[PDB]
RNA sequence: GGGGCUGAUUCUGGAUUCGACGGGAUUUGCGAAACCCAAGGUGCAUGCCGAGGGGCGGUUGGCCUCGUAAAAAGCCGCAAAAAAUAGUCGC
RNA sequence: AAGGCGGCCCCCUGGACGAAGACUGACGCUCAGGUGCGAAAGCGUGGGGAGCAAACAGGAUUAGAUACCCUGGUAGUCCACGCCGUAAACGAUGUCGACUUGGAGGUUGUGCCCUUGAGGCGUGGCUUCCGGAGCUAACGCGUUAAGUCGACCGCCUGGGGA
């Protein structure tokens, strides 16, 4: 039941964070696809998304940090 | 008309209730569409009177995607005080898997039939 | 040519200098004979964390089409200037037409 | 002295020792107390009574200053992660913030050898 | 996992909510396995035992369940 | 530049999302805190006091009981979809 | 291709694979000698040097302990140039190519069908597990063969001595 197969996005923009508060977790880490169930391309791509997203500093890398 | 594609390859059902929900007019012009869904359509029963959990609302979107009606809705069932004591007993205890059979009506609403698959 | 993609933070007290920093990128860029396909400012934003012990940043994008030597001066501009702290360049297949998903 | 309100803790539980640290919201560490002070020396101090003990000396040192809040910061594995913040809340000031600060590397420096 | 305290909430329970919060976000987990430097041959190795056991009893609870015992 | 198509139920029509979850209301029939009412059932007794209890914590301002000093009742989280503990031996 | 490769961005760049077409028309395969790449440790020159850490020192345990365990700690690890050409360099399985019952998944395309919702019907490439006939000394390998074969190359002839 992966959202990107169920909503046809080619390719998967860095700035929608609040998709990308779905796939972080409550201490700033990625969920696994064992978790969410992305097919594992798309978890790929969600991963580039995330890392550009925090040197970006729209999403933190730890929860804890300042 | 609806169905789900998650156990329709899965198991068959054991008990059937007339238990449908009064889901909303907010959604007339996406039920008038084709684009179908029952998915997730899990309901647990509890305090909160038969919880469905997830109704994903049919992302035809004409209303502009802010509120149709919902993203997802959680919504209750249409049965009796004594049926939903007996479903109460059954359900209140281990997360079950419930789903609809089908999406029909009567000429008013959406009417579904319920059912747990074990 | 290509289509690289830039975004780009700047310090909050040099907000006001950031309309002169879109004209001169434009220009510059514009005198390469090359492109420029979409530009937003999205305004002073909260840090997730600290950048330079600096909490709001002024974030400006930007889709350029031109070539990779010009590229190459705006990123040494962007090194030099003081102004702006981080502002990265991705290059992109495809140049976009539409609208960000920040700014909705 | 100065009688401030609000106060931090510092619960830095590692493998063998557990130490409890008051200090202020700024940084200033107003009081302290371990477990391996607290009466015991070797193969005792790695067990969360000893943890709850250091908490009850520290909460003799500053029951003093005026301390009616008190955020804890939980650090480190072992015994004393949960016992000690117990012990805290039998000393009676109250908790509002639990963090868990433990430094995780993000692959940094390389831990020593695997001991055989 | 800087965890609040809620009103009407006894510190118990916020201390269970920390608890299995701190537990599944893994900081026990994490500072055992990156105590000692684990060798990257043991790394790979440790990774291929834990797949063959998982597999293994994830196939074998069916292998040994397709028939009657008692 | 007019006409037909979406005011979903071939309109002289009565819930019919049988009964949802919460209603403002009425005859019926059964609890004493639903009740006028006994000494109508029943006597060392009564209303309001105070205080304490399942490996651990929480919960009934109350379930149970007691009177110049400390005891027995109903419910939840405490991992079972990959998981928690040990120096000394040479022939 | 093998060694190997793990935050993100740019510049240069090789390879694979898929689709409909088009094209050259045996241009193919293997390869002694020959060459190139070849983890780690090691060496040379010059930098750096936080962690870790052979050598070394101290503490213990011990009968002794030149070891494990503890406290330190220099080479080295690292960067650029070179040199060495070795590993249980492992799938202990040379390369290429053909044919031979199936199932389970993963991965990456792609055709069609109503993608009528997160489907369904096929074809490719790559990849892990179970297993059939066959084979095998047995274990087991089993369409990626250790099956049935073909082409070319390398290598072995008892254990030590080596
Ligand atoms: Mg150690
Ligand atoms: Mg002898
Ligand atoms: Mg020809
Ligand atoms: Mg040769
Ligand atoms: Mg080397
Ligand atoms: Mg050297
Ligand atoms: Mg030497
Ligand atoms: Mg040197
Ligand atoms: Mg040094
Ligand atoms: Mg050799
Ligand atoms: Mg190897
Ligand atoms: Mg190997
Ligand atoms: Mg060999
Ligand atoms: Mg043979
Ligand atoms: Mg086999
Ligand atoms: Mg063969
Ligand atoms: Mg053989």
């Amino acid at each position: 039941f992966c959202r990107f197969t169920a909503e046809g996005v080619q390719e998967i923009d860095y700035k929608d964070i609040a998709t990308l508060k779905n796939y972080i977790t409550e201490s700033g880490k990625i969920v696994p696809s064992r978790i969410t169930g992305t097919r594992a391309k798309y978890q790929r791509q969600l991963a580039r998304a995330i890392k550009r997203a925090r040197y970006l500093s729209l999403l933190p890398y730890t929860d804890r940090h300042q | 008309i609806a169905l789900n594609k998650r156990a329709r390859h899965e198991y068959f059902i054991e008990e059937e209730f007339e238990a449908g929900l009064a889901l909303q007019g907010w959604e007339v012009k996406s039920l008038r569409a084709g684009k179908a869904n029952i998915s997730d359509s899990y309901v647990l029963l509890r305090d909160g009177e038969a919880f469905l959990f997830g109704a994903n609302i049919t992302p035809m979107a004409v209303a502009s995607t802010h509120v149709v009606c919902d993203p997802t809705r959680t919504r209750k069932l249409l049965l009796n005080q004594r049926e939903l004591d007996s479903l109460y007993g059954r359900v209140n205890r281990e997360g079950y898997t419930v789903v609809a059979l089908s999406l029909y009506w009567k000429n008013a609403w959406c009417k579904v039939k319920i059912g747990v698959a074990k | 040519m290509r289509h690289y993609e830039i975004v780009f933070m700047v310090h909050p007290d040099q907000s006001e200098q950031v309309p002169g920093m879109i004209e001169r990128y434009t220009a510059a860029i514009t005198g390469a004979e090359g492109k420029i396909h979409r530009l937003e400012d999205w305004g002073r934003r909260q840090l997730a964390y600290p950048i330079n012990k600096l909490h709001k940043a002024h974030y400006v994008l930007m889709n350029v089409e031109a070539p990779q030597e010009v590229i190459d001066e705006l990123e040494t501009t962007f090194r030099f200037n003081d102004a702006v702290i981080r502002s990265m360049v991705m290059r992109t297949k495809h140049a976009v037409t539409e609208a960000s998903p920040m700014v909705k | 002295r100065k009688q401030v309100s609000d106060g931090v803790a510092h619960i830095h539980a590692s493998f063998n020792n557990t130490i409890v640290t008051i200090t202020d919201r700024q940084g200033n560490a107003l009081g302290w107390a371990t477990a391996g002070g607290s009466g015991f020396r070797g193969s005792r101090k790695s067990t969360p009574f000893a943890a709850q003990v250091a908490a009850e000396r520290c909460a003799d040192a500053v029951k003093e200053y005026g301390i009616k809040n008190l955020e804890v910061m939980v650090k480190g594995p072992g015994p004393g992660r949960e016992s000690t913040i117990r012990a805290l809340n039998a000393a009676g000031f109250r908790i509002t913030n639990i963090t868990d600060v433990t430094p995780i590397p993000h692959n940094g420096c390389r831990p020593p050898k695997k001991r055989r | 996992p800087v965890i609040k305290v809620r009103e009407n909430e006894p510190f118990d329970v916020a201390l269970r909510r920390f608890k299995r919060s701190c537990e599944k976000a893994g900081v026990l987990a994490e500072v055992r396995r990156r105590e000692f430097y684990e060798k990257p041959t043991t790394e790979r190795k440790r990774a291929k035992a834990s797949a063959v056991k998982r597999h293994a009893k994830k196939l074998a609870r069916e292998n040994a369940r397709r028939t009657r015992l008692y």
